[PDB]
């Protein structure tokens, strides 16, 4: 009357193929907060009485 | 059906993105001072031309 069976093998997950990476050289720039700086010369005369 | 197998459940750790976060920006820090000396100077040196 009562009859059972063994379970058969299963499909195991495939190992994912994986990511591909591009080799490159990179230079990262940011916002400039430094003021523009340039040298100048002042000419004036102090006066007093 | 009965099974001779022992289960095991593995789920990959999902991706997670980190957004940029700042408590205070440097503009708020520059504004923290009660008197920005530069702006006071620029305003006050316009009196003759104004
Ligand atoms: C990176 O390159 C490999 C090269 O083998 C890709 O392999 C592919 O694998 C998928 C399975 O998802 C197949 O559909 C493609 O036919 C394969 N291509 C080749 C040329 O083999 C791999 O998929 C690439 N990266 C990603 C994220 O898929
Ligand atoms: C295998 O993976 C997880 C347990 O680590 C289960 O998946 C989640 O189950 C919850 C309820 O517990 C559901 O609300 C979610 O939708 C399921 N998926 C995710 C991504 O969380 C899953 O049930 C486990 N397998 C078995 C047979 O229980």
């Amino acid at each position: 009357a009562t009859v059972v069976q063994f379970e058969q093998p299963r499909r195991c997950p495939t190992r994912p193929e994986g990511q591909n990476y591009t080799e490159g050289i990179a230079v990262v720039f940011k916002e400039n907060i430094a003021p523009y700086k340039f040298k100048a010369t002042m000419y004036y005369k102090d006066v007093t009485v | 059906t009965v099974s001779t197998f022992i289960d095991l459940n593995i789920t990959m750790l999902e991706d997670h993105e980190f957004v940029p976060l700042e408590v205070y920006t440097r503009h708020e820090i520059k504004d923290s001072g009660l008197l920005d000396y530069t702006e006071v100077q620029r305003r006050n040196q316009l009196h003759d031309l104004r």
